[PDB]
């Protein structure tokens, strides 16, 4: 499948995010935890495309006691051969 | 907009200066007595102060007159003279002490630079009502002083009921323009500056 | 007293001799446009009434500086006056003007001020003039712009070996995905270059995925580099192209390179043009991949009209044209692609490119058409079969129009002038790490300054804050100490008039 995808966020936001990849089925045992770390692309090791829901919750590191936000969750069930999800992250607070 | 800071500068302190030469300041020469009214001043703003601390708006503005008022009996007892005269040794060193408050202060740091905002002269305007306005809280204390009569209690108790004028009218305009505000201000502070020469003139006798 | 945020006009200096504006710090007031003295005073423009000869007069008179408006939408504005912000912009961006110029967006603060200004500068009323004289002075901070002289241009370049050999060709592509406007903070550049780049990106991606598999591992070492310094006179193809050729002798920029291509606004627009500094020799490798190209542009995709543009190359002008001119200049085989026909149109630079510019069809269409023509000529195809009626990305290799727009979209989120994108700045490592997902060897080479006739030297203060004062002149003020002491003169009498008045009670 070769994964990717963006992320539009601000640059200080971007080494306190880790996008996952939640399966469906199990939201509480991810399978995919890549830092974003310094760049705003995601390039999640290539998967194979049958079905397979998943989710791309942004588990950012910043909690709400400081800085208010919500992390995005996208689902891109596994048929195509491509995908390019382009979370938006505009904290607040 | 130095000259500026000079042209509010002359309309708030030049007033007090022909007062005090209009006045008879050589009568008594009123520096050091124009000196303790400050520093009773001061002490009854920190007085206020503390209170406030301790102590929505109108307990801390009864508080704030209370303790002006209190202040300006006691530097009355502490002079005796003339009774237009002791009237002028209580107003003037409280007006001056107001205007040597945060009414002067902010007239040095803003102002002089480069931005222009009517703020100054409408303190400027506001501090020479504060002139009218300290010469009735005079009136008052010389009323409750002087004797007691001709249903003065119930007068007496009618002025200190006005006095923290100021804080109602803040309290109307924030609940209702700023030019217009300080209008209200200055008439509300004119008729009660009428209300105490009438109560003068009832009270001559 | 709004402060505001004013970008300045561009300050560089190239080869030695500066460039744009050259001042960062004004203090005076702000007459707009009018038939004033309009001297040591900032100017006032608003892009809606922003003429050209007006702006040559506003510097033949000396201001103090110029302030531009831009409107707030800057998507709204009509195509035509898009059009002449388009044909003003070269002849402004090429002068050594010592005026600082700031370059503002719209605000209702703003609108209003610009507004007073207006009102003051076009116009007893002389003196009720004078005492209805609200004026704003507007003063900036910062010190005025220094050349940033520790400034490493990056360059982010990537290998993809061939199949087997030693000797294989090494065809090159470049583009410099930098891009300078009149203002380098508002030059987000997205139909410039930054849309040639992001093909270039999607077919790293499609040429790894053609490299990935053994059985579509063409024998052809691709250089792939998404250069820095671009429309600055290239020069971090010229940093990187000097770097692999006289200073080391390994590296594939000497082994077998083929034609190297250039892409730069190759995005919107329904015509392809091919610029080249010299004609391709028939037969070779640029001749037969030019074959392939016509051959499919005339049949894959009949709907774009396509045509040589053949510029000599001119060892006159401030920059080298084209990006592959420099590539030629180094006895190397290159061309550029670009929807463009004429170099010298402005339609480069252009901060006008807002990202609604790059039709995504287009960028969509046009990188089918470069992939499937480099596709056909790196495999052979032409003496294959493969007839240019029929397309080799339909599907499992289709080009992704989400892709595509996304990204387009993250390149014109931030400016993206060569002064403000850090070697190590965010977007910088996102697209190393685009990039490094699909190709090999991936470093970044850096230009420093040269240090010695310095190539460029970019200055600073960019991004400086303004300060809108508040002021009247000292006419007004000597009017007021009037009234007040007509006041203090009836204070005078009042002190009379009221021991009058209590002795009449």
């Amino acid at each position: 499948f070769d994964l990717s995808g963006n992320v539009i966020t601000s640059s200080e936001y971007l080494p306190t995010l880790w996008v996952k990849l939640y399966k469906s089925e199990n939201l509480d045992n991810p399978i995919q935890t890549v830092s974003l770390g310094q760049s705003l692309f995601f390039h999640f090791p290539p998967l194979l495309r049958d079905g397979e829901n998943y989710v791309v919750l942004l588990d950012s590191t910043l909690p709400r006691s400081q800085y208010d936000y919500i992390l995005p969750q996208v689902s891109f069930t596994a048929v195509g051969y491509h995908k390019h999800i382009t979370l938006i992250f505009n904290p607040t607070r | 907009t130095l000259f500026h800071f000079g042209n509010c500068f002359a309309l708030a302190y030049f007033p007090y200066f022909i007062t005090y030469k209009c006045s008879g300041l050589s009568e008594y020469n009123a520096f050091w007595k124009c000196v303790q009214a400050g520093v009773t001043y001061l002490f009854v703003q920190l007085c206020k102060m503390l209170f406030l601390a301790t102590f929505i708006g109108e307990f801390m503005k009864a508080s704030v007159d209370v303790a002006d008022l209190i202040g300006l009996n006691l530097v009355m007892s502490r002079n005796a003279g003339k009774g237009e005269y002791k009237i002028m040794v209580a107003a003037l060193g409280w007006a001056t002490a107001e205007l040597i408050m945060s009414r002067c202060i902010p007239l040095w740091v803003g102002a002089r630079g480069i931005e222009f905002d009517w703020k100054y002269i409408q303190m400027s305007i506001d501090s020479n009502i504060s002139l009218v306005h300290y010469i009735v809280a005079s009136a008052q204390v010389w009323m409750i002083t002087r004797y007691d009569h001709t249903f003065r209690p119930a007068v007496l108790l009618l002025m200190f009921l006005s006095v923290y004028k100021a804080f109602v009218m803040e309290t109307f305009v924030h609940l209702c323009g700023s030019w217009a505000a300080l209008l209200a201000r200055a008439v509300v502070t004119g008729l009660l500056a009428l209300s105490t020469l009438a109560l003068y003139v009832a009270v001559v006798n | 007293a709004h402060e505001f945020t004013v970008y300045r006009m561009q300050q560089y200096d190239l080869q030695g001799q500066p460039y744009g504006t050259r001042n960062a710090v004004l203090n005076t007031e702000a007459r707009t446009m009018a038939a004033e003295v309009l001297s040591r005073r900032c100017v006032l423009m608003r892009l809606l009434d922003f003429s050209y000869e007006q702006y040559q007069k506003a510097l033949r008179q000396s201001a103090g500086a110029v302030v531009i408006i831009l409107p707030r939408a800057m998507a709204a504005v009509p195509q035509d006056v898009v059009r002449q912000f388009m044909e003003i912009e070269p002849e402004m961006l090429a002068m050594e003007t010592a005026v600082p110029v700031y370059f503002a967006v719209e605000d209702e603060a703003l609108l209003s001020i610009y507004k007073q200004t207006q009102a003051a500068s076009a116009s007893a009323e002389v003196l009720l003039r004078t005492a209805t004289a609200n004026g704003f002075q507007m003063v900036t901070s910062g010190v005025q712009s220094k050349a940033v002289s520790d400034w490493l241009i990056a360059s982010v370049e990537g290998r993809l070996t061939g199949l087997g050999g030693e000797d294989l060709p090494t065809i090159v592509i470049v583009a410099h995905y930098d891009a300078f406007g009149v203002a380098p903070w508002l030059s987000l550049g997205a139909d410039s270059n930054g849309s040639g780049v992001s093909v270039l990106l999607e077919l790293a991606r499609l040429f790894s995925r053609l490299y990935t598999y053994k059985r579509t591992h063409a024998a052809y070492n691709l250089l792939f580099f998404a250069s820095g310094g671009g429309k600055f006179n290239y020069q971090g193809t010229k940093r990187w192209l000097e770097d692999n050729l006289d200073h080391t002798d390994s590296s594939l920029l000497q082994d077998n390179v083929a034609f190297v291509l250039c892409l730069d606004t190759v995005g919107r627009g329904s015509s392809l043009h091919l610029h080249v500094s010299k004609p391709p020799r028939e037969g070779t490798l640029q001749h037969a991949f030019l074959r392939e190209l016509e051959t499919v542009a005339a049949h894959q995709f009949p709907e774009v009209r396509f045509s040589m543009v053949h510029k000599r190359i001119n060892l006159a002008e401030d920059v080298l044209a084209w990006e592959h001119e420099r590539f030629a200049i180094r006895r190397l085989p290159a061309f550029t692609l670009s929807h463009l026909e004429s170099h010298r149109d402005g339609q480069r630079s252009s901060i006008m490119d807002v990202r609604s510019r790059v039709d995504s069809k287009t960028l969509t269409r046009n990188t089918r058409i470069i992939a499937e023509a480099l596709t056909r000529v790196i495999y052979n195809l032409t003496e294959k079969g493969t007839p240019p009626d029929m397309p080799v990305f339909t599907e499992q290799m289709q080009i992704q129009q989400e892709q595509l727009d996304s990204v387009m979209d993250w390149l014109t989120n931030q400016p993206r002038a060569a002064q403000l994108v850090d070697k190590d700045s965010t977007f910088l490592s996102t697209l190393e790490h685009h990039l490094s997902r699909y190709l090999k060897d991936v470093k970044q080479h850096h230009v420093k300054a040269d240090k010695r006739d310095p190539e460029f030297v970019f200055y600073d203060q960019l991004k400086q804050v303004m300060n809108a004062y508040r002021v009247k002149p000292a006419v007004f003020d000597l009017l007021l100490a009037v009234g007040i002491a007509a006041y203090l003169g009836m204070a005078y009498v009042a002190v009379q008039h009221f021991s009058l008045l209590y002795k009449t009670v």
